[PDB]
RNA sequence: UACCUGGUUGAUCCUGCCAGUAAUAUAUGCUUGUCUCAAAGAUUAAGCCAUGCAAGUCUAAGUGCACACGAGUGAAACUGCGAAUGGCUCAUUAAAUCAGUUAUGGUUCCUUUGAUCACUUGGAUAACUGUGGCAAUUCCAGAGCUAAUACAUGCGCGCCGAGACGCGUGCAUUUAUCAGUGGUGACUCUAGAUAACCUCGGGCCGAUCGCGCGCCGGCGGCGACGGUUCAUUCGAAUGUCUGCCCUAUCAACUUUCGAUGGUAGGUCCGUCGCCUACCAUGGUGACCACGGGUGACGGGGAAUCAGGGUUCGAUUCCGGAGAGGGAGCCUGAGAAACGGCUACCACAUCCAAGGAAGGCAGCAGGCGCGCAAAUUACCCAUUUCCGACACGGAGAGGUAGUGACGAAAAAUAACAAUGAAUUGGAAUGAGUGCAUCCCAAACCCAUGGGCGAGGACCCAUUGGAGGGCAAGUCUGGUGCCAGCAGCCGCGGUAAUUCCAGCUCCAAUAGCGUAUGCUAACGUUGCUGCAGUUAAAAAGCUCGUAGUU
RNA sequence: UACUUUGAAAAAAUUAGAGUGUUCAAGGCAGGGCCCCCCAUUGAAUACCCCAGCUAGGAAUAAUGGAAUAGGACCCC
RNA sequence: CCGGAGCGAAAGCGUUUGCCAAGAACGUUUUCAUUAAUCAAGAACGAAAGUCGGAGGUUCGAAGACGAUCAGAUACCGUCG
RNA sequence: UACCGAUUGAGCGGCUCAGUGAGGUCCUCGGAUCGCGAG
RNA sequence: UAGCAGCCAGCUUAGAACUGUCGCGGACCAGGGGAAUCCGACUGUU
RNA sequence: CAGUACGAGAGGAACCGCGGGUUCAGACAUUUGGUUCGUGCGCUUGGCUGAGGAGCCACUGGCGCGAAGCCACCAUCUGC
């Protein structure tokens, strides 16, 4: 008997067809367009959508005005609008079945810092996040998969210690200044 | 096993104690006392997790051994004392008096009462034993035996007794229309008046309770604790007495409060 | 040792069952007391929970009661005459429950001659009291025959193997007539 | 994601399986830079174990005339209370365990809570002192003392009869009798009374310790501890109803020697064929008894799933069971206890050969067994438990070490001109020390500043490239050889399949293989398969259970 | 009395799921806001838990009983 | 005569006549009023061949003998059986 | 690779008949020894 | 009326206690057994 | 004697002396064992003397122990 929990769940799932050409093209297209490292990040965001769609699909089975459907349905809808993947105009349980994997891939931290003009390309966006350059509301984030919500959208900027923003130069800037 | 157990696992502890998972393997097994193991709250939990006056179990030992805590007027030095329903905890160092009453949900509350209210408590009669020489006795829910009671007190009524004297000052007749509090079974903490008492000979009697907002419910007879005569309570009711706002009603109450905070 | 468990018995269907555990201590049994008739010898044994039981091994005196009247006098036991379980307990003179014994009758005729002032086994205010009692003083003929011999036919209603006392009552009424024909059928 | 593809033929449409495909289990091959979390001698062997450790325990308050000390501080011992909890393993165990349900008005219960109930006696003993035995042990013996919270002693009603006493102080205990204070669906309940009983191996009414001196030999302050009888609480035992896998190549089983029931008793904490004695001849079974098998502990659960299902559950939570194999008992509130004892069996240790002693399916570690599983480490600081206790102890537990069982995050480059080991300046990590933080001390992470990248030599592997199945009519070698290949096949001197070079593909700090398991499989079909000819309807009819 | 609906009752952990920026996530049950405290009753929900047993409604469907050798049901009294 | 005709639960059943019991269908404004359908372990019947005990034994004919045929022929064909 | 096979084939386990039966526990009495009692 | 009273009559069976030196069908009476081969079936006869 | 002579080793003697034994021979009964109809003592089955006591009968009723004799490399002693 130990004071541990031993709870752990996977975040992705491998496809049934290992070498389906029609699948490899659309997954590689998502990798290069959003600057991903491997196919696991594609299968992860697909598994994330599958959990949300399955949760909404269960609520569509329940009839309207149900205390469980009204509570869990409104909680799931407001949670999607919070992260920005769902619009405020039409927040219904049936529009969750019209969500694509690209909607979640646009809320990552590497894609937001690229759209905000702070980074040159999408690949340049991921390399500076891992190098402790950008922050979100005075919080330095080192993870590119940081799902930015709408409340923290206008607070993504460079850190107060990075040379890109306002701070001391890097190790190789002063190194070249000392030698010459 | 070969005898009585002395340990208690933290995951096997009652859920209403609100104990976490990664702090330790064992939970404080409440020592033997007036209240049952599943229906009480140890003194260590009340001072460390509820009041947060002590951060560890050793500090609770130092708090109790200085003779500061006193349950029902008597000073206690056992950190695992089973402080149960309607019990009074007096802290003369800070002038604080607590009475363990359930929440709107099935959990105990840090409910501070005044000094004049801390002088008494409410005890539910369990049995009436006729001792030697025809002397009647009252067995309350906290094992208190009181001799020569009012002959109008019956097997399911409550009495208001003093903590220093130990005698009955008044009592509430268990009948319809009187206020009652549920002490377990998916309705723990709800307060309402009694409407009907179904009698099933040979099994448990289920009564029907209706709160102020009209959300009538039911429970067994062994879970009802009369706390008031009619519609006026004899003890200070906690905030959020027995309404049991649904998960939808609580959500709107929280959102409207965050915007006003 | 001696066990009172039921996991060694066959099931109601008739099939053997296998034991789930060893012999537990809360299932122990102890040998019989076999209370003989002699000088008082009572051994005390500690039982579960720290309590005490009294193993009466030998007994000679017993507090027997009278049914018709109210006369419970500590009297001496002579011998056993009938047992419903088996007649082997009558040979060894074993004192058990619900066994018919021959008890002495001197204190009963002493009380009767001191209460009604009439032979049994052979002031103005005070005389009126006894005359009121003589109106209801007839004894059944089955008892008067026993008082002539000095031996009353009693029945042990106590458990000497548990409490250590061979108490009981005097047989009267239809119960006395039942055990008389049981003994006379054996004596014949 | 409610999915299919190769293979019988010259070709075709089918039944069908073999093969492919994707998770999940252990094991293994190759490979590995950060950070977090975490399983880990279960499978064969409930096999055998060196050594250390794992249960001990003082308050102002049961005893305390050695040390060291101005009474106190501290030891040994006795009296207490614990050691019956925890931990470990899964051998046994198929209405047994267990899970819901429910009863005990068929029971007992240490501790905890509340009720109740002589101004001081007697005799021993340990520690201590001292004489000693044995080859040897938590081995003892002889003698001399002395304490108790040790062990024993002790201060109105019914009868009678001139309406004056005596017995019951009272509660327990046991039996008998009879009038119906307060309860319960329902007492042969709880209380009243009478008659006595009341165990010498006799039930109880404090011959007890504290800090304190305040006053009129006397009354007083506050606490500790102990006992009786009732409550409670932690429970524990024994029952109620329903629910277990495979097997008929197990169809009748049980009953001298208890199987089913009745009666009386014994016994037990209490109920009961639990046992004995006398009677009755029953009890179970085709709705599967009984017997056998289980690589069977049960369940909460786990894996995979469109819906149904299939499989797994030695494993941290609950219950049960057992400490080499069985059996027996002591102490106690609680044990049929084994980190208690006594036997036989197996195994094994020391020995002057007379004897003595042993139980790691506890924590480390060793051996053996195997495809298969880690340090003879640190601390009681957190979590709790035990104890005369705020102070002690705890391999329970916690923290490190080993660790690709697994799960999460996530480097191996980014940005600009010029036609690439070309060039160019920027950017933080890996690593490395130094402070701080962290933590019982340490370690790890995190925060700073000082070093730290140009083949940013600080180099990404693992399987494939005929089809299924994403990817070379390339080049050299071999010539049905060596080898490849899950399947179909390839190699017969011009091999897209072998051995290599180059190139390419897939997933990626992983990946291949072997064996189970799941979906594939509507190839076990309840949902949902088939039986004219591909495997298949008894030769036919009657006939009870069963189903309808 | 099967079915059906409701209620009572039920160990947690696990699963589902509400809230909450451990830098994100697996997870945890904590923590958020203002200048020695106060407010957010700071929070630490809720659902599921087969079958059987218990309880209260419904009376379709499927079984089952009632008067036939009548003294059968009500009265009379 | 003898049929893609009849009957029987199937196997099976073909001269005339008599006897015994049974059966389907049809007819009915008769009667009983659910008595029914299919049915594990059970049971009746069941071609030909084969077995046992008797009677019988015309034809046919396993085995076997012989005559052919053939490379061989213990086969096909033929004569006895 | 299984099968039949004289060899009362051989080995290793489970539950038991009968006999022998260690060691506890109770019951009867037995009194080394100690101050009628404890033993 | 779940039959009782009186009287008479033998011979067997079962169980139990106690007891002698564990001896007890105490003399007498009174099958050794098992696994196989050969021959003849068996009883009978010579 | 001796692990010596001898032998490269591996291996490996003999005389004197000492202590026993094999086979055989001649005896012997203290001891152990066999026998026991001193029919010695106890017990016991069936029957018989009326019973107790004491005894008898069953070609030695049976059983346990057993003196004296005799006896065995089955005990012991001697052998130039
Ligand atoms: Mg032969
Ligand atoms: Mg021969
Ligand atoms: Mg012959
Ligand atoms: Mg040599
Ligand atoms: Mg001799
Ligand atoms: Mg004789
Ligand atoms: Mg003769
Ligand atoms: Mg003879
Ligand atoms: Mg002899």
């Amino acid at each position: 008997p130990v004071a541990k929990t031993w709870v752990c769940s996977k975040t992705y799932v491998t496809p049934r067809r290992p070498f389906e050409k029609s699948r490899l093209d659309q997954e590689l297209r998502l990798i290069g367009e959003y600057g991903l490292r491997n196919k696991r990040e594609v299968w992860r965001v697909k598994f994330t959508l599958a959990k949300i769609r399955k949760a909404a699909r269960e609520l569509l089975t329940l009839d309207e005005k149900d205390p469980k459907r009204l509570f869990e349905g409104n909680a799931l809808l407001r949670r999607l609008v919070r992260i920005g993947v769902l619009d405020e105009g039409k927040m219904k349980l049936d529009y969750i079945l019209g969500l694509k994997v690209e909607d979640f891939l646009e809320r990552r931290l590497q894609t937001q810092v690229f759209k905000l003009g702070l980074a040159k390309s999408i690949h340049h966006a991921r390399v500076l996040i891992r190098q402790r350059h950008i922050r979100v509301r005075k919080q330095v984030v080192n993870i590119p998969s940081f799902v930015v919500r709408l409340d923290s959208q206008k607070h993504i900027d460079f850190s107060l210690r990075s040379p890109y923003g306002g701070g001391r130069p890097g190790r190789v800037k002063r190194k070249n200044a000392k030698k010459a | 096993a070969r005898g009585p157990k002395k340990h208690l696992k933290r995951v096997a502890a009652p859920k209403h104690w609100m104990l976490d998972k990664l702090t330790g393997v064992f939970a404080p097994r409440p020592s033997t006392g007036p209240h049952k193991l599943r229906e009480c709250l140890p003194l260590i939990i009340f001072l460390r997790n509820r009041l947060k006056y002590a951060l560890t179990g050793d500090e609770v030992k130092k708090i109790c051994m200085q003779r500061f805590i006193k349950i029902d007027g008597k000073v206690r030095t056992d950190i695992t004392y089973p402080t149960g329903f309607m019990d009074v905890v007096s802290i003369e160092k800070t002038g604080e008096n607590f009475r363990l009453i359930y929440d709107v949900k099935g959990r105990f509350t840090v409910h501070r009462i005044t000094n004049e209210e801390a002088k008494y408590k409410l005890c539910k009669v369990r049995k009436i034993l006729i001792g030697t020489k025809g002397i009647p006795h009252l067995v309350t829910h906290d094992a208190r035996t009181i001799r020569y009671p009012d002959p109008l007190i019956k097997v399911n009524d409550t009495i208001r007794i003093d903590l220093d004297t130990g005698k009955i000052t008044d009592f509430i007749k268990f009948e319809t229309g009187n206020m009652c509090m549920v002490t377990g079974g998916a309705n723990l903490g709800r307060i309402g008046v009694i409407t009907n008492r179904e009698k099933h000979p040979g099994s448990f009697d289920v009564v029907h309770v209706k709160d102020s907002i009209g959300n009538s419910f039911a429970t067994r007879l062994s879970n009802i604790f009369v706390i008031g005569k009619g519609n006026k309570p004899w003890v200070s009711l906690p905030r959020g007495k027995g309404v049991r706002l649904t998960i939808a009603e609580e959500r709107d109450k929280r959102l409207a409060a965050k915007q006003s905070s | 040792g001696i066990s009172r468990d039921n996991w060694h018995k066959r099931r109601r269907t008739g099939g053997k069952r296998k034991p789930v555990h060893k012999k537990r201590k809360y299932e122990l049994g102890r040998p019989a007391a076999n209370t003989k008739i002699g000088p008082r010898r009572i051994h005390t044994i500690r039982v579960r929970g720290g309590n005490k039981k009294y193993r009466a091994l030998r007994l000679d005196v017993g507090n027997f009661s009278w049914g018709s009247e109210c006369c419970t006098r500590k009297t001496r036991i002579i011998d056993v005459v009938y047992n419903a379980s088996n007649n082997e307990l009558v040979r060894t003179k074993t004192l058990v429950k619900n066994c018919v014994v021959l008890v002495d009758s001197t204190p009963y005729r002493q009380w009767y001659e001191s209460h009604y002032a009439l032979p049994l086994g052979r002031s103005k205010k005070v005389q009126k009291k006894f005359t009121l009692r003589r109106k209801t003083a007839k004894i059944s003929p089955l008892l008067e025959e026993q008082f002539l011999q000095g031996k009353l036919l009693a029945c042990i209603s106590s458990r000497p193997g548990q409490c250590g006392r061979a108490d009981g009552y005097v047989l009267e009424g239809k119960e006395l007539e039942f055990y008389l024909r049981k003994i006379k059928a054996k004596k014949g």
